[PDB]
């Protein structure tokens, strides 16, 4: 098969910047290359075919060029909705092969998270397990530290994080940390808190609730 | 009224062009009119050989490379030939056992026709390649 | 209008016949080709095969001829069959429309397939509401926890789809039990939480499960 390589594998650029992603083939493909955009939710659409022909409806800020073994996709002015993975695809020889894709993320000014905490639902208590959730909302950069403490005792090994992809509008991330305890262990203690440390936070911000209210 | 209806076999339709109907590129075809893409000509490689070359309006067909014969519908797969008087087994082509024969470059060996059980006499003895020829009385 | 949609089972055990369906809306199969592409988790797009308007097919060699593609033009359906499935065949499968010479101009949303012997289990939905309503905070956070389901594809919508502003649905996490769980949250103006109702709509197709939980 023809090998398609895209450089770099990941890229972060500011808004309004000129973005350029490369795509190289192991052999000449005679301008038989297409560009596709995969949004973080899985949606895939065609951007450019025959290496320079803009598909109908694609914004005019997308453009492609190249010949022989080296082709590029150009975004003239980066927009917030351009957060996606971009794949090149050759159709010179069957089987048609895709590139490895370049993941595009957007740099922006610092944004502090908005923290929330959620007590285990009474319906969940009836089952036999307790899950307390800490929400970090619309922050940047992605780096964020979440620490669970139960009666001021720092927890470890009983929580799982999960981060959204970069938002198509704010260029921000969101994070959910879930602390899971058995029902009997949940009722022994009173105060549950999650401490958030972030670049946009001058000092760590702790949100807490007391069990039984 | 459909502009793509004017593009016959051998062409494909794409309304983003000045010329709506464009010829199917080499090594591609369209067996019916009104297509907006061209079917890529199929390959006859490995054990296969190109029997009929593909045209702008028809696909290529594959027979087997010399030394192999077709098996299954539409020459789906190929099977290795053997010489006459042989048989393709799990251990390659092997000579037929004494008393059997194979007159073709494929298939299995079969027992000689027993002339006595049919009430006839042997006119010509058997061979690895040829069956026994029986005669009257 | 032109649309493609994949369909089929999401859980297949290693008795290894997988069958998917691609339905096309505004594109005759006698005039267009259809190409199947799959994306393994944390990997890129990998084409599987194409069936042309004339009915002939071409397949990827790396699939070891385990992949067969057929279609019924009158039903506007393209079928994908795969045998000898490994866990390496777990992915989300796309079908795309082949136009011109040649490009994929219309893509389906994709369907997730998981290859495992584990049984499918429907999820439990729990409200995510704060301990008490705070008057000082002008914005309150609502949500619902979707826990203990398998396989992975779970969809969440808020107020039957009417509420999209501030809706963040998080990627699933794999619990130590081997069962998945995800959280979906929404931020709302705290002055309005006592008037309007908020309900999260959870769909889990591998277990024929639909659950609508109200969150106060
Ligand atoms: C060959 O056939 C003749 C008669 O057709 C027979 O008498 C003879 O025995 C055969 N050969 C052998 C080796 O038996």
């Amino acid at each position: 098969d023809i090998q398609m390589t895209q450089s770099p594998s990941s890229l972060s650029a500011s808004l309004g910047d000129r973005v350029t992603i490369s795509c190289s083939a192991s052999q000449g493909i005679s301008n038989y290359l297409n560009w596709y955009q995969q949004k973080p939710d899985g949606t895939v659409k065609l951007l450019i075919y025959y290496t320079s022909t803009l598909h109908s409806g694609v914004p005019s800020r997308f453009s492609g060029s190249g010949s022989g073994t080296d082709y590029t996709l150009t975004i003239s002015s980066l927009q917030p909705e351009d957060i996606a993975t971009y794949y090149c695809q050759q159709y010179s020889k069957l089987p048609w092969t895709f590139g490895g894709g370049t993941k595009l993320e957007i740099k922006r000014t610092v944004a502090a998270p908005s923290v929330f905490i959620f007590p285990p639902s009474d319906e969940q208590l009836k089952s036999g397990t307790a899950s307390v959730v800490c929400l970090l909302n619309n922050f940047y950069p992605r780096e964020a530290k979440v620490q669970w403490k139960v009666d001021n005792a720092l927890q470890s090994g009983n929580s799982q994080e999960s981060v959204t992809e970069q938002d198509s509008k704010d260029s921000t991330y969101s994070l959910s940390s879930t602390l899971t305890l058995s029902k009997a262990d949940y009722e022994k203690h009173k105060v549950y808190a999650c401490e958030v440390t972030h670049q946009g936070l001058s000092s760590p911000v702790t949100k807490s609730f007391n069990r039984g209210e | 009224q459909d502009p793509c209806s004017n593009c016959p076999a051998g062409t494909f339709c794409d309304n983003n062009r000045n010329q709506i109907c464009s010829p199917c590129p080499p090594n591609s075809f369209s067996s019916a009119g009104g297509q907006r893409t061209c079917d890529i000509c199929r390959q006859c490689k490995g054990v296969f050989r190109t029997r009929k070359e593909c045209s702008s309006t028809s696909n290529a067909e594959c027979d087997c490379t010399p030394g192999f014969h077709c098996l299954g519908a539409g020459c789906s797969m190929c099977e290795q030939d053997c010489k006459q008087g042989q048989e393709l087994t799990k251990k390659g082509c092997k000579d037929c056992c004494f008393g059997t024969f194979n007159d073709q470059k494929r298939g299995i060996c079969r027992p000689w026709t027993n002339c006595s059980l049919d009430g006839k006499s042997v006119l010509v003895n058997g061979t690895k390649e040829r069956d026994v020829v029986c005669g009257p009385s | 209008q032109v649309q493609l949609q994949e369909s089929g089972p999401g859980l297949v055990k290693p008795s290894e016949t997988l069958s998917l369906t691609c339905t096309v809306s505004g594109s005759s199969l006698t005039s267009y080709g259809v190409h199947w592409v799959r994306q393994p988790p944390g990997k890129g797009l990998e084409g599987l095969g194409v069936i042309w308007p004339g009915g002939s097919t071409n397949y990827n060699s790396a699939l070891m001829s385990r992949v067969t593609i057929s279609k019924d033009n009158s039903k506007s359906q393209v079928s994908l069959k795969m045998s000898s499935l490994t866990a390496a065949d777990t992915a989300v499968y796309y079908c795309a429309r082949v136009t011109g010479t040649w490009y994929f101009d219309v893509w389906g949303q994709g369907t997730t397939v998981t290859v495992s012997s584990a049984s499918t289990k429907g999820p439990s939905v729990f409200p995510l509401a704060p301990c008490s309503r705070s008057t000082s905070e002008s914005t309150a956070a609502l949500g619902c926890l979707v826990k203990d389901y398998f396989p992975e594809p779970v969809t969440v919508s808020w107020n039957s789809g009417a509420l999209t502003s501030g809706v963040h649905t998080f990627p699933a996490v794999l619990q130590s039990s081997g069962l998945y769980s995800l959280s979906s949250v929404v931020t709302v103006p705290s002055s309005s939480l006592g008037t309007k109702t908020y309900t999260c709509n959870v769909d889990h197709k591998p277990s024929n499960t639909k659950v609508d939980k109200r969150v106060d």
